[PDB]
């Protein structure tokens, strides 16, 4: 019964949705966790039901839920005040995924940059069956990503990805991209034709964002 | 005019909002002659309020910035609100009770966003005494103290802020000049009680052969309210005994029954 | 002589001015409308002299203005004259006397005077010059390519004379005086520290050049009132709000800023930094001379026994400020009024000193 | 006499306030504020003329507001408005671009061709845009002479009836009446001259652009150095402190 | 007075004059158009639930009333009427009369700048590097949009500014919105968190809603720390409301469905309390820092600041700049104006070296206890 994506916030999960969206000929159901968050004491549950019904009348359907945390968060037990909506909506949602009356007509895919705050009645195993890590990638994969974003732009013959890949220090996917991005704007400076190795090093040089210097006294 | 939507005529009365707020507060309308054991205060009060108003020319004629703010501190239930009400009553000044009720804000103030509006109404019915019962209250009076500290105009308005244990109130509310006359309430002894005792027992139908003193003697640690409870029970006791009158015995029981409660929670 | 020709010229101007078919046209303009019309609120707008309105009953009609008065005179989300037919915009309106400008807008005189604050000076010239000056004689800065002292801060113990200054200036000032307390800057409703600041600042910007004054800016931190929410992740924003409003973007204009805090150790540096608050002024606690002016000033306006010597009192307390001295002055008053005595005596001040100070 | 009069004469002629842009000064207090509102008046005689009338205003109090609105109303009820909205922006822009007419030069810079006549008018306009290398200023009184010039004043309503008469009838029977304004047309000008006084080195405080030699460009400068009679904005001739004399 | 005399009588002429033809000529701009458009119409706005086919009949919920499945105007095709479209509804007849556009509330439009803050790159001395990249995030892509295609890439679609309090970040916003051209949305996080639950989400949308219909617009967020930076979590659920608001901003700011030509400028003093989801690139790429001027910088700051006033031309701001190790460019300003007081405090036109020296020692030093530039350096 549906999956749950988690891991760094830059590895790459929204693409996976994007991937399914383009692939899964089924009626894609993308929804934000914040939206379900409403004012009128009865919008979150209603909307979920509304969304949980609309899907049940167009089988098949993959409902994507970005950041469950939006609507995903444990339920404390205080006195003085405390989130009722975000809770109930979860509850409502909970009562939808599983609970009275089952359904295998709808696929529910939720990513969260943080698989902790989520209450412990969303994971279980019935709600979302498969807990799925998105580990910040290695290098070759990095070498693999850079390439993807290096594809379009006009490069030349002198850009040892692996080097770049190696230089990369714990870079969630996008930061390669960012390097890739920056290196380009960098490369546009001297308006040179196609980028080069140096340009990328400088993307790294910046896509890192490690402040100034003056520490030129080391060694 | 209904469809013409022009004035057909002007009906009478409007109902007032400040009056409505006061009604909703319902703070006993107390006249002096009913509080024995609270003169020195009263005198002080008169000095800090009655005299200041009756003839502001007295303190103006002396060359002294008249006062605006007062403090009452002591046990809870000895007769503080009365001194604020009785004067205010005897003062013919609108006496306001601004606490923190959302009901009151919806009536008087259309929510606004602060407590400065409450002053607008007090102005309007000025001379008007502003009272306040027992952290949030402190600030509520603080803002008010600054509005009547050469910075507000008009005049003839005294916030009585009368709480307990002056050690509770903040410092900023004690900068020697800022609570004009600080008067303190004393616990109620045999006399004060005796007096208070005679005032409350006067309400009900009290038979002869009734020594009240003997009663306050048994009493030890009561206030302006406690005694009221005793009397009531005395009646309450007699009411259950199917007897209109109320001998001394009754009161002597209530003492315990109240001192039961006095010893209870 | 030409003065007469000048005067009558001024007079003839008055006549033509007062000297302001049409009656029908005016009635046409009356007839056009409806008696009676209908209030309703602005929403969107369009060059078609019509947009959608907003109503309590919430009919939202598309409607024209009856056009002599203007659409640009108004903003979206504003109550407008509507017929009862189509709710046709019949004209603009005047944002009735709100309950913000009032409270925040001290009209009557502030009392006191710049020759009532015994024992001050450099503190005085600093404030005045930085604020009162550029307001009255602002003609120098226009040549030294300087501007005015942005905001100013007053601090020190409790009774140094910070509120006097805010009171002194207002006494001989000429600009709208907005008296907003930070303590009031703390309400019991989420996202309400940023409305108050905007309304006070928005009200200040409207009334044109004015003095925004914030006494006890510290109370915005050094305090956590029960009825509140968020606890302190809310006050912070409210600070942030103040910090941003009292600061950047747009172009504040002539909103001068006066903050009255006792402890400057509990102010966010963002508020203290210059730009936001430049001149930082201290209020020392008299000594032996200032007090003399303070004592002489407070006992000089009353039947103070010419026998006693303000000195005894001055050299009395240890570090008594400009308040305590005033309390003693007043104490005698009540003493005076107590034993019924036009003029006070020694003990009267003594009892006062021991009645106020000590206690 | 312009508003008070016309205002009562119009409501009791579409070229009426066109002249008004004219004696300007008022082009800023009202012309710049109410000018556009005039222009907005649905009567094309206004929508024709105001864009023209803005010109001296535009070099005497031009604005950026309507400057964009002309773009909006370009095709609104009319393509001649567009034909103006291109041309007019050239006009007001051709001697009063950027600074006060920043929103003006932009458009025309984004005006090229949807039409060979637009292109014609744009070439006109962008010519006008860069007329005088894009730096010119229309002011009845060149520099800071402190005296009204009836020479150019005559050069204007001349241009009003010329482009106003042929405008009310057909496109343009001609196009040789373009330059009638030149009788006063001045650059963006600070004329900064020396103590002998035929062109020679001499300088001022900073402009934008530098210390201005004899007749070097800027507009409305209040500088360090002194003129001779009544130091002012604009044309100022330069003598220097005997100790520091230069 | 003679000139003044001529002044009065001249004015009196028109005054006398104006009254004349006034008598003579004694509504239609509008009273026509009013009465013209009086026989016109009103139309209650409507919110379309959706249309249906094999024919039209559009299905709709108005507002204060309810749903009516009702016909549509003849003048509007069966297409130019997509769902979720506030349309106008022949009041009585109750039939689509005309279409319209979308709501944005009166909180998103109230912050669209209208005017523009005079702050050219002349006042932005000591930042040849800061503005240099900024211009890339904001300037170049919005104006010259050729190159980035000639080579096919993408620009830092959003950019981050941080630094202690007083580096000039708000000028760069003001600087940009000045020589920019695009639509500069000034939205402060102070704006973002309000009262009732799930209310900020509407703001970001509107923001991104209004950002959208207008290609090439600068959204700027100063004090983002207010909106939401950290994602705590515990048995209190405190900074929760704001967090989502951030997630909302997060989500719509770079997560599923592109965003568009909404470039992004964030200003902080504490770039340390900020959610990785903000920071990451895509959402926040170019990361720019605003140093506390060194040597050559402050000289530009001094010269820039004092360049606009009557100062002594002998005295060299360089010396002063030297005595200013790590003071932001703001304080340096209290000096330049500070001398103003001193210079005015005597009676003088021009200030001296000491006038500045004192100011330096008067501002800097004296106002050192405060500074807060050393506590905000480590982003506390
Ligand atoms: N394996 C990958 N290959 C290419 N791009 C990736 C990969 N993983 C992540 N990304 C980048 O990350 C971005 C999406 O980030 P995402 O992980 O969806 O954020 P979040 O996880 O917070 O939703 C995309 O622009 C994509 O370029
Ligand atoms: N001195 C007094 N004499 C008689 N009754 C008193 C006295 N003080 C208090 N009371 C009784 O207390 C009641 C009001 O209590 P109050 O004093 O207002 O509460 P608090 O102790 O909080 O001020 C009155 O009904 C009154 O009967
Ligand atoms: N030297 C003084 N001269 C005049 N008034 C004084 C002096 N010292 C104290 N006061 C009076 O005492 C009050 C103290 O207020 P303020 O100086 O604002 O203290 P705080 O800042 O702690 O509130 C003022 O209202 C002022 O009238
Ligand atoms: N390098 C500089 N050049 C010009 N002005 C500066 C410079 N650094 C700081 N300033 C001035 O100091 C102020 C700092 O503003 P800003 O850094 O936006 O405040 P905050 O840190 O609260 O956002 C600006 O108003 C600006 O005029």
């Amino acid at each position: 019964k549906g999956v749950l994506m988690y891991g760094p916030p830059g590895t790459g999960k929204t693409l996976l949705a994007r991937a399914c969206a383009a692939q899964t000929k089924a009626t894609f159901l993308k929804l934000a966790g914040p939206q379900l968050v409403q004012m009128f004491i009865g919008d979150g549950a209603k909307l979920v039901r509304d969304a949980f019904a609309l899907a049940k009348e167009k089988a098949p359907s993959i409902i994507f839920i970005d950041e469950l945390d939006a609507i995903g968060t444990k339920r404390f037990d205080s006195e003085k005040a405390g989130d009722r909506e975000v809770q109930r909506t979860m509850l409502e949602l909970l009562n939808q995924l599983d609970g009275f009356q089952p359904n295998t007509q709808v696929k529910v895919i939720a990513a969260t940059n943080r698989v902790d705050i989520l209450d412990p009645a969303l994971l279980r195993s019935g709600r979302l069956d498969r807990k799925i890590e998105f580990p910040m990638p290695n290098e070759e994969a990095r070498a693999r990503i850079m390439q993807i974003h290096s594809r379009k732009m006009n490069v030349s013959p002198d850009v040892n990805y692996e080097e770049l890949a190696r230089c990369t220090d714990d870079f969630n996917g996008a930061q390669c991209k960012a390097v890739c991005v920056e290196a380009g704007m960098i490369a546009l400076r001297r308006g040179a034709t196609e980028l080069t190795h140096e340009d990328y090093m400088e993307g790294i040089l910046e896509v890192q964002a490690k402040k100034k210097a003056n520490l030129q006294y080391y060694a | 005019r209904n469809d013409s939507y022009t004035l057909h005529k002007i009906l009478p009365n409007k109902v007032d909002p400040l009056v409505s707020l006061m009604m909703v507060e319902k703070v006993p309308d107390s006249t002096y002659e009913m509080i024995g054991g609270l003169d020195k205060q009263i005198k002080e009060i008169k000095e800090v309020i009655e005299l200041p108003v009756k003839h502001p020319e007295l303190f103006e004629a002396l060359g002294i910035a008249q006062p605006k703010g007062v403090l009452l501190y002591g046990p809870p239930g000895t007769g503080k609100t009365l001194l604020a009400r009785a004067v205010a009553h005897h003062t013919d000044c609108t006496f306001i009770r601004v606490s923190g009720s959302e009901l009151v804000q919806k009536f008087i103030g259309e929510g606004a966003r602060m407590v400065r509006e409450l002053f607008v109404m007090a102005r309007e019915h000025a001379p008007s005494i502003i009272f306040m019962d027992e952290s949030e209250v402190q600030r509520t009076m603080l803002e008010l103290l600054n509005q009547l500290d050469g910075f507000e105009a008009t005049k003839n308005i005294k916030v009585i802020m009368a709480t307990n244990r002056i050690d509770i109130l903040d410092s900023a509310l004690l900068r020697p000049g800022r609570i004009d006359r600080k008067i303190e309430f004393p616990p109620p002894n045999e006399e004060a009680r005796l007096d208070i005792l005679k005032i409350h027992s006067r309400k009900m139908n009290l038979t002869r052969g009734i020594n009240l003193r003997k009663i306050a003697e048994l009493m030890p640690g009561a206030s302006g309210a406690e005694v009221k409870g005793v009397c009531t029970e005395a009646g309450m006791y007699a009411l259950r005994e199917r007897r209109v009158h109320v001998t001394q015995e009754d009161f002597e029981m209530a003492v315990a029954k109240v001192m039961q409660k006095d010893s209870e929670k | 002589l030409e003065r007469i020709k000048d005067y009558l010229l001024m007079e003839e101007e008055f006549i033509r001015n007062q000297e302001q078919k049409q009656e029908e046209e005016r009635s046409k303009v009356d007839d056009l409308r409806g008696t009676p019309m209908s209030v309703g609120t602005l929403e969107e707008i369009i060059d078609d002299n019509h947009a959608i309105v907003s109503t309590s009953v919430g009919s939202e009609h598309y409607v024209s203005i009856l056009s002599f008065v203007d659409k640009d005179l108004l903003e979206p989300g504003c109550s407008v004259l509507l017929n009862h037919k189509v709710h046709a915009v019949i004209g603009v309106l005047m944002d009735d006397t709100d309950p913000l400008v009032t409270v925040m807008k001290v009209e009557k005189a502030p009392q006191e005077t710049y020759a009532d604050i015994g024992g001050l000076d450099n503190q005085i010239q600093e404030i005045k010059e930085s604020v009162e000056l550029p307001l009255t004689h602002p003609e120098y800065y226009e040549e030294m390519g300087i501007k005015p002292p942005k905001g100013v801060i007053l601090y020190g113990p409790p009774g140094t004379g910070k509120t006097l200054l805010a009171k002194a200036v207002a006494n001989q000032t000429s600009a709208t005086f907005l008296r907003v307390v930070g303590s009031e800057l703390i309400q019991k409703y989420l996202g309400d520290g940023p409305k108050l600041v905007r309304e006070l600042f928005r009200v200040a910007e409207e009334h044109a050049p004015s003095i925004v004054f914030i006494d006890e800016i510290d109370a915005i931190g050094t305090k956590r009132y029960d009825s509140n929410s968020g606890g302190e992740r809310e006050i912070q924003r409210t600070m942030l709000e103040l910090l941003n409003q009292l600061d950047g973007f747009d172009s504040r204009g002539d909103v001068k800023v006066i903050m009255a805090t006792n402890r400057i150790e509990t102010l966010d540096p963002a508020l203290i930094r210059p730009g936001r608050i430049d001149r930082k002024i201290e209020f020392p606690l008299p000594d032996e001379k200032t007090k003399k002016r303070i004592f002489q000033i407070h006992t000089s306006r009353m039947t103070l026994a010419d026998d006693v010597t303000l000195d005894d009192l001055i050299m009395a307390k240890d570090d008594l400020s400009g308040a305590d001295i005033k309390a003693i002055c007043t104490e005698a008053g009540l003493m005076a009024l107590r034993e019924r005595r036009m003029k006070v005596t020694n003990e009267d001040f003594k009892k006062s000193k021991e009645n106020v100070l000590y206690k | 006499l312009k508003v008070q009069q016309l205002l009562h004469i119009c409501s009791e002629a579409v070229l009426g306030i066109a002249l008004i842009a004219m004696g300007e000064e008022i082009g800023a207090e009202m012309a710049l504020r109410t000018f556009g509102h005039l222009l907005r008046y649905g009567e094309p005689t206004l929508r024709r003329a105001v864009p023209l009338a803005l010109a001296l205003i535009s070099v005497s109090n031009p604005r950026l507001n309507i400057l964009d609105t002309l773009s909006k109303f370009s095709h609104d009820a009319d393509p001649e408005v567009s034909y103006n909205s291109i041309f007019a922006m050239g006009m007001v822009g051709s001697g009063t671009n950027n600074a006060r007419l920043a929103a003006m030069l932009r458009q025309l810079a984004q005006y090229h061709a949807k039409d060979p006549n637009n292109l014609f008018m744009v070439r006109l306009a962008q010519g006008l845009t860069h007329l005088g290398k894009g730096t010119l200023t229309l002011c009845p009184y060149h520099s800071d002479r402190q005296l009204m010039s009836q020479v150019a004043v005559a050069g204007l309503l001349t241009v009003l009836v010329s482009f106003l008469d042929v405008r009310n009838i057909i496109l343009g029977k001609s196009h040789y009446v373009l330059y009638g304004l030149v009788a006063a047309m001045q650059p963006r000008m600070l004329v900064t001259f020396d103590e002998e006084l035929r062109p020679l080195p001499v300088s001022v405080r900073v402009g934008q652009p530098v210390l201005l030699a004899h007749g070097e460009r800027a507009e409305l400068a209040t500088e360090e150095f002194l003129p001779v009679t009544p130091i002012l904005e604009g044309f100022v001739i330069l003598r220097k402190n005997p100790n520091y004399d230069l | 007075q003679v000139e003044d005399d001529i002044q009065q009588l001249l004015k009196k002429i028109n005054e006398l004059t104006g009254i004349k033809e006034s008598d003579t000529g004694l509504l239609a701009a509008d009273k026509q158009t009013l009465q013209s458009e009086q026989p016109l119409q009103v139309a209650r706005c409507t919110k379309i639930i959706n249309a249906d086919s094999e024919d039209p009949k559009y299905i709709i919920n108005v507002k204060q009333f309810a749903k009516f499945v009702v016909d549509l105007s003849d003048q509007v095709a069966p297409t130019d009427i997509e769902e979720g479209m506030r349309v106008g509804v022949d009041r009585n007849k109750y039939q689509i009369h005309i279409p319209l556009p979308p709501k944005i509330d009166p909180t998103v439009t109230m912050m669209q700048v209208e005017e523009k803050p005079d702050v050219t790159y002349s006042d932005v001395g000591g930042c040849k590097e800061q503005i240099e990249k900024l211009r890339e995030v904001v300037e170049t892509p919005l104006l010259h949009p050729e190159r980035f295609v000639n080579l096919g890439i993408e620009p830092p679609k959003g950019v981050l500014l941080f630094g202690p309090p007083g580096t000039g970040k708000t000028l760069c916003a003001r600087a940009v919105a000045n020589r920019t051209d695009a639509c500069f949305i000034r939205v402060i996080g102070s704006e973002l968190v309000q009262k009732y639950v799930g209310e900020g989400a509407r703001m970001v949308r509107e923001l991104f809603e209004m950002a959208r219909t207008k290609k090439a617009c600068l959204i700027f967020f100063d004090e983002i720390d207010a909106i939401g930076g950290a994602r705590f979590d515990d048995g209190a659920g405190g900074d929760n409301e704001v967090q989502r608001t951030m997630l909302e901003l997060i989500n719509q700011l770079d997560g599923f469905d592109p965003r568009g030509n909404i470039k992004v400028l964030m200003a902080t003093n504490r770039p340390d309390t900020l959610d990785p989801a903000l920071m990451r690139p895509g959402r926040l790429d170019r990361k720019i820092e605003f140093s506390l001027p060194d040597l050559e910088g402050r000289t530009h700051i001094f010269k820039i600041h004092a360049r606009s006033m009557s100062v002594e031309r002998d005295i060299r701001f360089e010396l002063l700049a030297r005595l200013c190790p790590n003071s932001t460019g703001a304080e340096i300003r209290s000096v330049c104006t500070e001398a103003g007081m001193f210079a005015i405090r005597a009676r003088r036109k021009i200030a001296t070296e000491k006038d500045f020296l004192e100011a330096v020692n008067k501002v800097i030093k004296s106002y050192a206890k405060f500074s807060a530039t050393p506590r905000y350096m480590t982003y506390n």
